[PDB]
């Protein structure tokens, strides 16, 4: 099983960044997946997460509003874009899969690499 | 919204201690839970899910139980590569919330 | 009541899970992938059926190598492909039975373990009028609910193979 994300960006206040996770394509089109984040020094935060199969999609309350997920099946990837970026939303963000198939809610078993979003300040 | 509480939030042990790490749900969340670890500088891994199994390849060590509110993490005998810090997470729906994470050292 | 299994229904409800009306009533029915759907055999479909309320034509029908009937319908959408969850692999499981005909519409039957007897057997008082429904877990689609015996449930299995 295989997640690789996109590379590091750096971002000012109030723009948007889009991360983007890779996978096989089997996976793609069984699996969900779900975006966590890490601040510097502190704990995982659950963003979002996407079951391409069946256009599942689910949102933190703490993002509506300004954070859009999506999925591509000729790319075979799925993607966050979070939008009116504050320097606060500075982290290291994560693709994960949900276990078993088919659903977003579930325990994440493989875990990308990570991408660090830099907001300046 | 909902809790996940964590107990200690980090403590310092010698290897081959027994440690313990609690969580607890503000809701009952049956046992869906599912526990990861974190090691400095990596990315998290599943440890446990279902609240008691171990993901395969987990060494027998590493225990989880509980069912409803209340949970634990155990480490039977705490061994160098264990350091790290644990992550409890809700999965009985969404938000796929953690707990806020439980940081083990050896001193 | 929650967890992935719940989702998991909910998801096949929503896109693959329909009401199919034959001369004979209302079934659950199971769309596999494009047009292909799956149906009980007992609901003897003819050249139209209706499909949540549309009249559809039905291009092909042909009964499978137990009970089970394959229709591939001239109609416009295409059901999502969830042939990668038909598994066999169901000693351990809890399973649901999802139901959406006559009075049991987006109907999640917690039936517990699930075990073969060949069909599955599952221990759980059916009630007449939910032939068709999709026997399944988290990730899993085990089969298709074709009786019962007033303190058991039987559903025909689900393989594969059955389909290209």
């Amino acid at each position: 099983v295989q997640l690789v994300q996109s590379g590091a960006e750096v971002k000012q206040p109030g723009s948007s960044v889009k991360v983007s996770c890779k996978t096989s394509g089997d996976i793609f089109s069984t699996y969900g997946f779900n975006w966590v984040r890490q601040a510097p020094g502190q704990g995982l935060e659950w963003m979002g997460g996407i079951a391409p199969v069946f256009d599942t999609l689910k949102y933190a309350q703490r993002f509506q509003g300004r954070l859009l997920i999506t999925a591509d099946e000729s790319a075979t990837s799925v993607y966050m874009e979070l939008s009116s970026l504050r320097s606060d939303d500075t982290a290291v963000y994560y693709c994960a899969r949900a276990g078993q198939g088919g659903v977003v809610g579930n325990y994440l078993d493989y875990w990308g690499q990570g991408t660090l979003v830099t907001v300046s300040s | 919204d909902i809790q996940m509480t964590q107990s200690p939030s980090s403590l310092s042990a010698s290897v081959g201690d027994r440690v313990t790490i609690t969580c607890r749900a503000s809701q009952g969340i049956s046992n869906y839970l599912a526990w990861y670890q974190q090691k400095p500088g990596k990315v998290p891994k599943l440890l446990i899910y279902a609240a008691s199994t171990l993901q395969s390849g987990v060494p027998s060590r590493f225990s989880g139980s509980g069912s409803g509110t209340d949970f634990t993490l155990t480490i039977s005998s705490l061994q160098p590569e264990d350091v790290a810090t644990y992550y409890c997470q809700k999965y009985n729906s969404a938000p796929l919330t953690f707990g806020q994470g439980t940081k083990v050292d050896i001193k | 009541g929650s967890g992935p299994n719940t989702e998991f229904a909910l998801s096949l409800l929503r896109k693959n899970i329909m009401t199919i009306t034959t001369s004979k009533g209302e079934f659950t029915g199971l769309g596999i992938h494009d047009r292909v759907c799956v149906i009980p055999t007992h609901a003897q479909p003819g050249d139209d059926v209706l499909v949540n309320g549309q009249k559809i034509r039905v291009k092909d029908k042909y009964k499978l190598v137990l009970e089970l009937t394959v229709l591939t319908l001239d109609r416009n959408e295409k059901f999502r492909d969830i042939r990668g969850f038909i598994s066999e692999d169901l000693e351990g499981v809890d399973a649901t039975l999802v139901v959406h005909s006559n009075n049991f519409t987006n109907t999640i039957l917690e039936v517990g373990p699930v075990t073969m007897a060949r069909m599955i057997r599952y221990d759980y008082a059916t009630k007449t009028g939910q032939c068709g429904g999709v026997l399944c877990a988290t990730g899993k689609i085990f089969g298709i609910h074709v009786g019962g015996n007033g303190r058991q449930g039987f559903s025909a299995q689900l393989k594969k193979q059955y389909f290209v």
